[PDB]
């Protein structure tokens, strides 16, 4: 779809929040850089949320209309759950 | 020889039948065990009625 | 009231009353292997065999079956990296 | 199977006093008596030998495994 | 078959049923116990 | 098969302090004292003597789970008083009681015996 | 390599793969005698 | 060899056929207490098939009275379909009728 | 902000009790003695056996258990004694056990009684409270019971094979006068043997100044050590205890400043 | 009287014969409620006693005894000829039904840890293990004999050392989980030496060997019997119930020091909570109580016969009333902590408290990364084989309800058979691949190109290959 | 390893081409011999064939080599003699 | 076992 | 056969596809821990040592993984396994080189369970969502699962022999899953009936009854250890209730520190008179019935199950609507922690003396059961004399049956409430009957009182003999000792006759809970198999597999079952 016309939740659903925290976390595993300045956390999902809390993560949430179309928001576009 | 019969613990055709429980320590057979069960293949099988 | 409006929605969605047995579930034009997860089986498999009849793969116990992840929540959208933004930010590590 | 040693509630030595409570059974006191006589006051005590079952004696009735 | 020991003795274990070699520990098939798993009278039925 | 030994509940392992002593951020002038490989026996009587003092605002023991081993004692002290200051004089004190019913006890047994 | 006898409780000694019959009574149940490595108890 | 099979396998008929046979019957002597082996000898199993949730074979029935425990039952998939004796009951052997 | 001066009067001393009241004492005071009683006395009891034949019925952990409890006269060597881990020997010395050793075979006709008496300990202080006696375990003809025993210092804390006290009774403010139980129905209970109260009345009225104060105790030994000893060696118990604590804090609070 | 019948033709012998024998145990039948007496009698087949006199004797697997059994303190006359007397299963315990720390909460019970040192409710456990040395095979020896790694082409590295000479470990060694007890060897037919066959402890047993012996079975082949013995003392997980349907676990164990204490020094045994008892009604728990603080002060043990018309409550409190405690049975109690008593009095009295045979080692069990099946390539099943805990249907229904789709991912996938397949991208058929020679083809359609790896359960490449063996054609197509 | 991974997106049912098993199985000829058995272990052209899969969980198939866990397994077809009715 | 309307 | 293998239950469908054994799983006894917090479940070590999570090597925790794979498998805080990035697996237990003991990132050791592992836990059946919770991991020095005691009502588990078990996330993605949907704390309230799941149960209610009502008064000291128990205590003593003579605070002056933030929230107490809200003192209640709690302080008002329990309104589910998941996951875990330790202070107990009632309530018994025996005789004279007229739709067998049960059932009822008039303050029955915590006014009528109708099959005890119930009884009885009628009570104990029909009954009931288990197991499977493939989509339709829409908004108004809450519209009732 194009960016305009998004009919999609501006806010992130609980799923979408579990798998972005969780993906976000296994790639701090595997090594990969971290935007936000860590306080002395080792816990990867710990630096996740820290992430999440600064809208910081470098993921694109693609949601799927039953149409077939999709709908590509980024993590921080979407409003937090929280 | 036709064959043999399992035969029910104390039932009259025991060995254990008509002892006295000083016998039946010394057979080392408990003086308080029911009966009724027969042995077979070495374990105490019960008909339930 | 949704827990229970939801059922008595699925049961009179087709237009004709569908009993929750095996008759009147297995009725609906469903993947086959869906319908064959639920009683019927392999009386299931066979008709869909005869037929020609091809599974969408959209349900969520047939994903469940060939071990794929399934429609369900965490599973309806589909991640994708941000290279923009994997460039900004300090990447201390 | 024998005289436990030290009641179990409050550990007072019970178990030098079962051959004392089965002769003043004998002496034909009563129970109560015989527990009253051995010293045992608290009925936690009491329990002990008024309870207890003796099947060691029972047990040594069948033959040695080694003579 | 420990590759890094030729003619290595491996032995078995049955806590995750596997041949392990005894000098570094390495792990030489994976699950591979597995379960695991009358010829006398007559024949071949 | 998981039971901890018999020995752990009174024996310091290797490594661990008998006293820690944290401060308290919430309250000035509190103290949060935790004793490893102690029972209500010593909490209580440390708590109840605080209590007697003046100058402790607040005292109380609190045993974090009864299968662990350890002591969390509070103590709150007016300004111009310690925390540490309040334990150490608590735990003086106690020992002064002991002692004084010690030589009483004795006392009391030479009296009772011959006389 | 001593086994007691139920019937008679006199010691045997048998051999590998010998029968396992009780010289001087002829039954046939034999008990291992007890080990002579000696096991701590703890009174607890 | 016919009586040994039917007692330890616990099937009442022959070694061939099965179809005839009754399962459930001689099962083993249970020793955890004297409790225990003095029930299990005096037990009565009702043939009615456990599976069926029917419930009329498993209620209590007045005629139970002082003949079957009214309180020793199974509970689980087998109540009122499994009972003991009562203490004082006693099963008659049988007798010619000339 | 200073210790009550406690006191302390003796009603009853005989071999096996002593009746104490402790008065001008907090509640606090008073149960953590109660508790040092029974869980903080040393006592030597037997902890280590080796069975070199077992022929009775009784199985060979049931004859170590028995002989664990059977209580050991420890008046005055358990203060001498060190405990095991205190000890530089390895395993077990004479200054840190004391080694008991029985052997008994049952030749006659008539059942062998094996009693404490057959305990026979090569340190003559520690002896099995024999100066009846407590049956171990009954012997047929021909069977027959040899072991070797150890025996070290420890407190009930570890195992109740070493409390010293049979039942220690503590009971405070006799007649309810602080209100500390509340009865539904004050005449049904009897009253305290304590109790100073005529019949008629069954509580005192209430006094809300009052605090617990003058703790009454029975304490009644198993023979391990004279009851005298028992409190005394747990008023002394519970003073190093706190005398430990009061180092190890002063070495922290110096520490962190 | 005023007439009813005056045709009476027979009498009852005595009304409580009515019940049987299990039910012929429980102290005060009438004052509870139905499902309890109901429970009860199943429970008390599961007590541990001393079941017969000649237990040394016999060689059963799962045997439990207890150390010290006692007679009940309030009994009922038909148990006399039941013999509970000569052979008591339980231990009359000080119980208190009591709220004290929480512990006791639901059905659970806190139990005393000095009167568990003392004796209370400790119980042995012997475990007989059964081998026959069969010689029945045409080439198959199957000799008693220790294993010899080097000797042996099939062996295990648990520990061999304490197999004697016979193959058999004797008497008074103690022996830990995965451990030989019996070590027998296979001589091997040399098709062209030795595959082990040992018989290994159950794990966990930690017992020492109390008997082994040598015969011959019916079938005339040597037979080993080996009965190992594990002394059980009471622990935080087992199981203890009363004559009255109250059954539940051990919450957790304080010494005689924490529990709460009356005045005269007595600590109970076993705290109950009162939560238990209003739902299920049972007051002849109550009733029960009574009488044995009665009975015990008395000396006379207690009549509990269902109908009696002589024994009341008020009776049994007016004589409680004579012994110097509240007629109720009430006790003044002070909390052990802190030596407050307790604002409310506790219920306290002697109570015959039993031992039922699940206790918490034999029900523990762990599986991470085990054995897997044959057939399936699963995980396998049962604690002995060391197998996982089913996922069922319902569980996979909770967790598509969650939306944790990746966790149920993980537990139905990747936890329990991961696999991989080939599959031709032309015809879903799978096809035949050798990774070592990387050639991949498929049969059929004689393309090698066009082969995709397919991930899936191996349960589902099972199904799938048994639609293919009923000529169903699964064709599992990528695009 | 080299065959891309890819997930399946529809799962197509049809009955099986008689050609198309002729084609697909290991088996030439069909399984000619009841016994599972020769030259002591292995008979080819029988039930036990060691190309229809892996065999004793030390040998390898001779399709591919499987040891027991790599070959999925490899069909194998009998040509009935006068055709039969599927149930 | 209480009353027809209430439970057996 | 192919089709009896793939057909059945346990088949390759069913038994091995949707369902099948995993690996990472443990089960053990569960065993009450008050001091656990919700979301807390105690671990055996013995389970914690076997199971491992694989934990990757990054620069961050090199060092730490480091000493874990130095302990190894024996020490407990160790390390199974070490996986390389080649894919080889270093078993640590067989001796590994020293060599190979060194980590690199992106090596993955396979630590042993630790504190603060995020699990799964399960109790069979599994009926509904709450079923399965995720819970952090405490180890503790026994063999037993030990979980809080609110989590029971969940689960619908008790500490009478249950098990469950333990499946533990093998990867950060899975267990970020189960920390932001399944954890305890986030499903405290369910969606099914908009009510929280978990609520204070059993010795924890039944003391915050008695720590609520106004006459507990609590001094200094007390205060001090009640407040040492709160996990979120500001660390500010709050003002005594009564300065003057003696400091004492009241129960619910420190219940109003546990309450989280600002919470409004009133309730009405179980006892509450209907009268009292009519007339005067109706807010100075005389009985402190009411609970009001104004900016999260306990003005006044006694706790119960309807404040502090799984019903709409509580005191629970407002802290959930309105504070958040965490606080009140603090919360229950304090209620909990403070109200046992004053328990140690105030103690419960059930004895005899809660049974036995006033003589003069035993006589009142006696006289409601002797005329009520007297009316059923008058009416069976009046149906032997043909007087009696039928009741439309009704035969006359069924007519007499109905007035003769009405009277029965009034007779008992007036006992039940007789012997609830004898109950005193003290008495403990009605301790744990007014809270809630267990028991019911039933069980107090039965046990004090009458116990009550027999009833089999809807009806009276049947004549099983001929024409009569039991041989003691003459035939055609239709008195009421003859057909089931229980006049003792559990104290008094049941006659022989009574005894045998109180076990007709209860084996009844037991039937009753055999059938009912097997019925609603199939009917739930069904369900869930018809139903398992809708879901809300993000076009906000319900739509099923096909994506054929079963609904356009969920529910009609889209919106979720958990947030939604009962209100008045107030514009409906009122007259013009
Ligand atoms: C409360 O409900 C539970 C559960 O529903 C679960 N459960 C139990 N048996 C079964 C079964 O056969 N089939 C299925 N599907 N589930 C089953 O067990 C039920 C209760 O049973 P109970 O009534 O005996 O519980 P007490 O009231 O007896 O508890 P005490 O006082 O002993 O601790
Ligand atoms: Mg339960
Ligand atoms: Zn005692
Ligand atoms: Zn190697
Ligand atoms: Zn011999
Ligand atoms: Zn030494
Ligand atoms: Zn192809
Ligand atoms: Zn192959």
């Amino acid at each position: 779809q194009a960016n305009q016309k998004r009919i999609t939740t501006p806010y992130m659903t609980k799923y979408e929040r579990a798998r972005v925290l969780g993906t976000r976390a296994l790639q701090i595993a595997m090594c990969a850089p971290v935007m936000v300045e860590l306080e002395g956390e080792t816990d990867p999902l710990l630096i996740a949320m820290k992430e999440l809390k600064a809208r910081k993560i470098p993921i694109i949430i693609r949601r799927y209309l039953p149409d077939g179309s999709y709908e590509d928001w980024g993590v921080d576009e979407l409003i937090i759950s929280d | 020889f036709i064959g043999k019969i399992p035969i029910m613990l104390r039932s009259t055709y025991c060995l254990l039948n008509g002892l006295t429980d000083r016998d039946l320590c010394e057979l080392n057979e408990c003086p308080l065990d029911p009966g009724g069960y027969f042995i077979i293949n070495g374990s105490e099988k019960v008909l339930i009625a | 009231y949704r827990h229970l409006a939801l059922l008595c929605d699925t049961m009179t969605c087709r237009g004709h009353l569908m009993a929750i047995t095996r008759h009147g579930v297995n009725r609906q034009d469903t993947g086959p292997l869906m319908k064959c997860s639920f009683e019927e089986t392999v009386d299931v498999l066979m008709e869909a065999a005869a037929h020609g009849e091809s599974d969408p793969m959209k349900g969520v116990s047939e994903n469940i079956m060939l071990g794929q992840l399934a429609p369900a929540g965490t599973g309806c959208f589909d991640l994708l990296l941000d290279a923009e933004k994997c460039k900004y930010g300090m990447e201390i590590p | 199977m024998i005289i436990p040693v030290r009641c179990f509630t409050c550990g007072k030595i019970v178990g030098n006093k079962w051959e004392a409570y089965l002769g003043l059974l004998q002496a034909e006191y009563t129970e109560g008596d015989a527990l009253d006589a051995l010293g045992l006051k608290r009925y936690c005590c009491r329990r002990m030998l008024l309870a207890h079952v003796d099947l060691i004696e029972k047990l040594l009735n069948y033959a040695p495994l080694e003579k | 078959t420990c590759p890094n020991h030729p003619d290595a003795i491996l032995v078995e274990d049955y806590r995750a049923g596997d041949m392990i070699c005894p000098e570094c520990g390495l792990v030489v098939g994976d699950r591979v116990i597995d379960v695991g798993s009358n010829p006398l009278l007559s024949d071949g039925d | 098969m998981n039971a901890p030994p018999a020995f752990e509940s009174f024996l310091l392992f290797e490594g661990e302090k008998k006293i820690t002593i944290n401060k308290d951020t919430k309250v000035p002038n509190a103290c949060l004292f935790t004793i490893n490989k102690e029972d209500h026996t010593l909490g209580n009587i440390i708590k109840s003597q605080l209590l007697k003092d003046p100058q402790v605002l607040f005292a109380g023991y609190k045993v974090p789970h009864p299968l662990e081993h350890k002591i969390i004692i509070r103590v709150q002290t007016t300004p111009d008083y310690s925390p540490q200051e309040a334990f150490t004089n608590a735990i003086t004190d106690l020992i002064s009681e002991l002692s004084l019913l010690e030589e009483r006890f004795r006392v009391a047994i030479k009296d009772k015996q011959e006389g | 390599m001593i086994y007691i006898c139920g019937e008679c409780h006199t010691e045997n000694e048998i051999k590998s793969r010998d029968p396992i019959r009780c010289r001087e009574c002829g039954y046939r149940i034999m008990y291992k005698k007890r080990t002579k490595r000696l096991v701590v108890f703890d009174a607890r | 060899d016919g009586l040994k099979y039917s007692l330890a396998t616990g099937n009442w008929g022959d070694q061939k056929k099965a179809h005839q046979a009754r399962a459930g019957v001689s099962q083993v002597l249970n020793r955890l207490t004297f409790a225990s082996t003095l029930s299990h000898l005096r037990r009565l199993n009702s043939p009615i098939g456990r599976d069926g949730k029917l419930a009329k074979p498993r209620q209590l029935h007045n005629t139970l009275w002082g003949m079957v425990c009214p309180a020793e039952t199974p509970e689980g998939h087998a109540v009122g379909l499994v009972k003991n004796l009562a203490l004082m009951a006693y099963i008659s052997v049988g007798s010619q009728p000339s | 902000p200073y210790a009550n001066q406690p006191t302390v009067r003796i009603t009853e001393l005989t071999d096996e009790n002593v009746k104490f009241i402790i008065e001008n004492t907090d509640l606090a005071v008073a149960n953590s003695i109660r508790r040092v009683f029974i869980a903080e006395v040393p006592i030597i009891a037997i902890d280590w056996v080796q069975i070199d034949a077992n022929s009775s019925v009784l199985h060979d952990e049931f004859i170590a258990h028995r002989l664990g409890l059977i209580p050991l006269t420890s008046d005055d060597i358990v203060d001498k004694l060190q405990y095991s881990r205190d000890c530089t020997c390895e395993e077990f010395c004479p200054e840190c056990s004391v080694e008991f050793t029985l052997d008994v075979r049952c030749n006659e006709d008539q059942t062998r009684h094996v009693t404490s008496r057959d305990l026979i300990s090569n340190s003559p202080r520690v002896i099995p409270v024999t100066s009846d006696d407590i049956l171990i375990v009954k012997l047929r003809k021909g069977q027959e019971l040899r072991l070797r025993a150890y025996a070290k210092k420890g407190f009930g804390k570890e195992h109740a094979k070493w409390n010293p006290t049979a039942g220690v009774a503590f009971e405070y403010d006799p007649d309810n006068a602080l209100r500390h139980t509340v009865y539904p129905k004050p005449e049904e209970w009897p009253k305290s043997e304590y109790s100073e109260l005529d019949e008629d009345e069954s509580q005192a009225p209430y006094d809300p100044n009052g605090k617990p104060e003058r703790f009454y105790y029975n304490v009644e030994s198993c023979g391990s050590l004279r009851p005298e000893t028992i409190v005394l060696s747990a008023l002394s118990g519970l003073k190093k205890k706190l005398s430990d604590l009061q180092t190890q804090l002063s070495h922290e609070i110096q520490s962190d400043v | 009287e005023v007439a009813y019948c005056s045709t009476y033709t027979h009498c009852e012998i005595h009304p409580s014969m009515i019940l049987g024998v299990c039910a012929s145990i429980i102290p005060f039948p009438d004052h509870n409620q139905s499902p309890r007496n109901t429970y009860q009698s199943a429970m008390g087949k599961q007590a541990m006693g001393v079941y017969i006199t000649n237990f040394h004797v016999r060689m059963d697997t799962l045997a439990h005894v207890l150390y010290y059994p006692q007679k009940p303190l309030v009994t009922t006359r038909s148990m006399e000829y039941l013999r509970f007397r000569e052979l008591p299963a339980g231990i009359n315990s000080i119980v208190a039904i009591a709220s004290y720390t929480g512990y006791n909460q639901e059905d659970s019970v806190i139990m005393n840890r000095s009167a568990v040192d003392r004796g209370f409710f400790r119980s042995v456990f012997y475990r007989s293990y059964k081998e026959q040395e069969s010689k029945k095979g045409f080439d198959q020896e199957e000799v008693f004999e220790k294993p010899t790694r080097e000797t042996c082409q099939g062996m295990r590295h648990a520990i061999y050392d304490k197999l004697d000479d016979d193959g058999l470990i004797a008497p008074g060694v103690r022996v830990s989980g995965d451990d030989v007890i019996i070590g027998k060897t296979v001589t091997l037919p040399e098709n062209e030496t030795k595959r082990d066959c040992s018989t290994f402890l159950r794990t966990s047993e930690t017992g020492i060997v109390d008997q082994v012996m040598v015969t011959l079975n019916q079938e005339g082949y040597k037979f080993c019997k080996i009965r190992v013995r594990s002394v059980r003392i009471p622990q935080i997980g087992d199981k203890f119930a009363s004559r009255h349907g109250q059954k539940g676990t051990c919450g957790i164990q304080y010494r005689q020091e924490d529990m709460p204490f009356t005045c005269e020094g007595i600590t109970p045994d076993i705290i109950i909570n009162p939560h238990a008892i209003p739902s299920r009604m049972t007051i002849g728990h109550l009733i029960e109580c009574l009488q044995g603080k009665v009975s015990a002060n008395k000396g006379e043990i207690g009549d509990a016969t269902p109908f009696n018309d002589a024994v009341n409550v008020q009776k049994i409190s007016n004589l409680l009333s004579d012994y110097g405690y509240h007629l109720r049975g009430n006790e003044v109690l002070y909390n052990g902590f802190t030596g407050r008593k307790i604002t409310s009095q506790i219920f306290i009295g002697p109570t015959y408290y039993q031992r039922l045979k699940h206790m918490v080692d034999d029900k523990i069990h762990s599986r991470a990364r085990g054995p897997i099946q044959i057939l399936n390539r699963q995980p396998m099943e049962g604690r002995s084989r060391d197998g996982g805990l089913r996922f069922g249907e319902m569980e996979r229904d909770c967790q598509i309800a969650h939306g944790a789709a990746q966790f149920l991912r993980e537990r139905l996938f990747e936890a329990s058979d991961p696999y991989q397949v080939h599959v031709c991208n032309l015809c879903g058929i799978m096809a035949i691949a050798n990774t070592r020679t990387h050639t991949y083809e498929c049969r059929g359609c004689r393309n090698k190109t066009q082969i995709s790896l397919v991930r899936m359960p191996y349960a589902c490449k099972l199904l799938f290959q048994e639609l293919m063996s009923m000529s169903i054609a699964p064709r599992m197509m990528s695009v | 390893s080299a065959c891309p991974l890819r997930t399946i997106k529809r799962v197509q049912f049809g009955v099986l081409s008689p050609d198309e098993l002729k084609r697909m199985s290991v088996t030439e000829g069909g399984i000619k011999y009841p016994e599972t058995t020769e030259g002591g272990r292995p008979k080819l052209g029988g039930l036990m064939d060691p190309r229809q899969g892996v065999i004793e969980r030390t040998g390898r198939c001779q399709t591919c080599a499987g040891n027991m866990t790599e070959c999925p397994g490899h069909f194998g077809h009998i040509e009935l003699a006068k055709p039969v009715f599927h149930v | 076992i209480w009353g027809i309307g209430c439970n057996p | 056969s192919l089709k009896q293998r793939l057909k059945g239950k346990e088949g390759r469908v069913r038994g091995n596809l949707m369902g099948k054994r995993v690996d990472f799983s443990a089960r053990t006894v569960i065993t009450p821990d008050p001091n656990l917090s919700i979301d807390q479940v105690g671990v055996p070590r013995s389970i914690a040592a076997n199971m491992t999570f694989a934990e990757i090597v990054t620069p961050f925790n090199i060092d730490r993984l480091q000493e874990l794979v130095r302990r190894g498998n024996s020490q407990y805080p160790g390390a199974k396994y070490i996986i390389r990035d080649n894919g080889d697996r270093i078993d640590l237990r067989f001796h590994p080189k020293p060599s190979d003991l060194h980590l690199q990132t992106g090596y993955k050791v396979e630590r042993h369970m630790c504190d603060g592992d995020i699990v799964i836990f399960n109790r069979q059946p599994t009926l509904h969502k709450m079923s399965m919770m995720g819970h952090r991991v405490r180890i503790l020095p026994w063999s037993t699962f030990r979980l809080n005691l609110s989590v029971t009502t969940p689960y619908n588990a008790d500490f009478d022999g249950d098990e469950m078990n333990l499946h533990l996330p093998q990867s950060l993605e899975t267990r970020a899953e189960i920390q932001e949907l399944a954890m305890v704390p986030r499903m405290i309230v369910t969606p099914q009936s908009n009510r929280p799941v978990m609520g204070i149960v059993q010795d924890t209610l039944t003391a915050v009854r008695k720590f609520t009502k106004r006459d507990v008064f609590l001094e200094r000291g007390e205060v001090m250890n009640l407040l040492m128990f709160l996990s979120t205590w500001d660390g500010k003593v709050p003002q005594p209730a009564i300065l003057k003579p003696r400091p004492l605070w009241t129960g619910k002056q420190i219940f109003s520190l546990i309450i989280p933030g600002h919470i409004n929230c009133i309730r009405t107490h179980s006892t509450h008179p209907d009268d009292e809200d009519s007339g005067p003192y109706k807010h100075i209640s005389p009985g402190d019935t009411k609970v009001v709690v104004e900016n999260g302080e306990l003005i006044m008002g006694i706790l119960c199950k309807k404040s502090l329990g799984t019903s709409a309104g509580s005191l629970v589910h407002i802290s959930y609507l309105e504070m958040g998941h965490d606080i009140t996951r603090l919360f229950y875990s304090n209620i909990q922690t403070v109200i046992n330790n004053w328990l140690l202070i105030e103690g419960h107990t059930i004895g005899i003396g809660d049974s036995i009632a006033d003589s003069k309530t035993y006589q009142d018994i006696q006289n409601t059961i002797k005329k009520a025996k007297q009316d059923v005789i008058e009416v069976i004279e009046k149906a032997h004399n043909n007087e009696l007229e039928p009741t439309p739709g009704n035969t006359l067998r069924q007519t007499f049956e109905n007035q003769v049960n009405r009277i029965l059932n009034d007779a008992r009822d007036k006992t039940g409430s007789s012997a609830q008039k004898s109950l005193s303050e003290y008495n403990n029955f009605k301790s744990m009957v007014v809270s809630g915590a267990k028991g019911s006014k039933i069980n107090i009528s039965q046990v004090i009182a009458v116990v009550g109708q027999q009833n089999v099959e809807g009806k009276r005890i049947p004549f099983g003999f001929k024409h009569r119930t039991l041989p003691h009884f003459i035939k055609d009885d239709y008195g009421p000792e003859s057909r089931g009628f229980v006049e003792n009570s559990y104290l008094a104990g049941l006659t022989p006759t009574e005894f045998f029909f109180h076990a007709m009954g209860g084996r009844e009931g037991l039937i009753d809970t055999a059938v009912k288990t097997a019925e609603t197991g199939y009917i739930q499977r069904r369900l869930i198999k018809s139903m398992e493939s809708v879901m809300v989509k993000y076009d906000a339709t319900v739509r099923n597999s096909i994506n054929q829409v079963v609904q356009l908004r969920y529910g009609e108004d889209g919106l979720a079952g958990e947030s939604v809450e009962f209100q008045n519209l107030a514009t409906l009732k009122p007259s013009n």
